[PDB]
């Protein structure tokens, strides 16, 4: 019912620009304040900036952000907008739109006063990777299953460039016993992940098993099946 | 990388 | 200008205790606090807002309380889909600023890893690299060691770890072990195997095989 879509996400230079969108449906979109959250890859949550609902402009930001990031929004698209401009090292980051629970304003006092409560839903976010490095894709490999009854098959995504690399199984009709790790950079600068599978051992000759790796930094989709 | 109990 | 601190860090857990966890912040706050979870690899849900009020759609698992700056968060009977990190959030600023997060994993009983070797791809040895993986399947605690054998002889600085995290079903952890050497020296050498030390093992658990 109440769903936000985050898109725009990538690589840029240090220093470039890029711009995030946040399509949302579900809820009278103009009524309420909206947020970007980001999220480093070994931090926590941290707030970025917000946008405040109803009629009339206000904007905040954090001192991380401020004079730098942009937040704008459009109500007739149903669209949140966050600008980024002499991206930094530190920006690196997942991005979730939010919506706050209210945000609009009141006119209190001769004054007016916005009420701002907090994020209730979250998109699922999107990745934004500043550096000067090439962007490389994976190279996938079989983890063929010994024939030597439980038996492990999987999948080596190796030497690819930037995060995230995304691993299904059975374009998703396999979901039981998968196991993908997070991914480990080599002193390549390159990043190497592994996606497991753990199946019945009567099933390697009748079922077919077939990792589904995407790097959209590249856009490659591979499908590799893994035989014995 | 708690030690649990 | 708030700073907001969590207690404890991290925490484990039996399945069907109750848990609480607290968050304190350096000024008054009044009750203008969120609870939000996030499990491992998912975006952040808020369960809590007001401080002690739940959301819509969200079931009552937990209970909240507090005030000023003194705050607490309770899930009434832990299950393993539980695991994740428990964040509180101020609004009583413009800054909106989190807590560090909780971490929230449950223990079990002991489980030995299942190891399983395999060895470099006909496709990789094209491009004259080898990696041989060990797979360190299900097994708690988190603790346990792989140690690379190539002739019987122990390998360092070319190996790589990952673990994941706590499973949502059956609370164990998985380990990934990838040693990589080019193919002319792996070539070089005939026997490659991974020995798994654990809390659950009597004796290392050597898993091995020859390049024919």
């Amino acid at each position: 019912q109440v769903q936000l879509v985050e898109s725009g996400g990538g690589v840029v230079q240090p220093g470039g620009s890029l711009r995030l969108s946040c399509a949302a449906s579900g809820f009278a979109f103009k009524d309420f304040g909206m947020h970007w959250v980001r999220q480093a890859p070994g931090k926590g949550l941290e707030w970025v900036a917000v946008i405040g609902g109803g009629h009339g402009q206000h904007q905040s930001y954090s001192e991380s952000v401020k004079g730098r990031f942009a937040i704008t929004r459009d109500n007739e698209k149903n669209k949140l907008y966050l600008h980024m401009d002499r991206l930094r090292t530190e920006d690196t980051a997942v991005y979730y739109c939010a919506k706050d629970r209210l945000g609009r304003p009141w006119n209190i006092g001769g004054r007016l006063v916005y009420y701002y409560y907090g994020m209730d839903v979250w998109g699922q976010g999107t990745t934004v990777t500043v550096s000067s490095a090439s962007t490389k894709g994976p190279s996938v490999f079989p983890l063929a299953p010994s024939s030597k009854g439980t038996a492990a098959l999987g999948c080596l995504v190796k030497d690819y460039f930037p995060e995230p690399v995304t691993v299904s199984w059975n374009s998703g009709a396999l979901t039981s016993g998968v196991h993908t790790f997070p991914a480990v950079l080599q002193s390549s600068g390159l990043y190497s992940l592994s996606s497991v599978v753990t199946v019945p051992s009567s099933s390697l000759g009748t079922q077919t098993y077939i990792c589904n790796v995407n790097h959209k930094p590249s856009n490659t989709k591979v499908d590799k099946k893994v035989e014995p | 990388h708690h030690h649990h109990h | 200008a708030i700073r907001m601190t969590q207690s404890p860090s991290s925490l484990s857990a039996s399945v069907g205790d109750r848990v609480t966890i607290t968050c304190q912040a350096s000024q008054d706050i009044k009750k203008s606090l969120n609870w939000y979870r996030q499990k491992p690899g998912k975006a952040p849900e808020l369960l809590i807002h007001d401080a002690s009020i739940l959301q819509t759609g969200v079931p009552s698992a937990f209970t909240a309380s507090g005030s000023g700056t003194h705050f607490s968060f309770v899930i009434n009977k832990l299950q393993p889909e539980d695991v994740g990190t428990y964040f509180c959030q101020e609004y009583e600023n413009l800054q909106f600023t989190f807590g560090p997060g909780t971490k929230v994993e449950i223990k079990r009983t002991v489980a030995a890893p299942s190891v399983f070797i395999f060895p470099p791809s006909d496709e990789q040895l094209k491009s004259g690299t080898a990696s041989v993986v060990c797979l360190l399947n299900n097994f708690y605690p988190r603790e346990a060691k792989v140690q690379w054998k190539v002739d019987n002889a122990l390998q360092s600085g070319n190996s790589q770890e990952s673990v994941t995290e706590q499973d949502s079903k059956d609370s164990t952890y998985s380990l990934s072990s990838t040693l990589t050497l080019s193919k002319a020296d792996y070539e070089k050498h005939k026997v490659y195997a991974c020995e798994v030390t654990h809390q659950g093992l009597s004796s290392p658990v050597t898993k091995s095989f020859n390049r024919g």
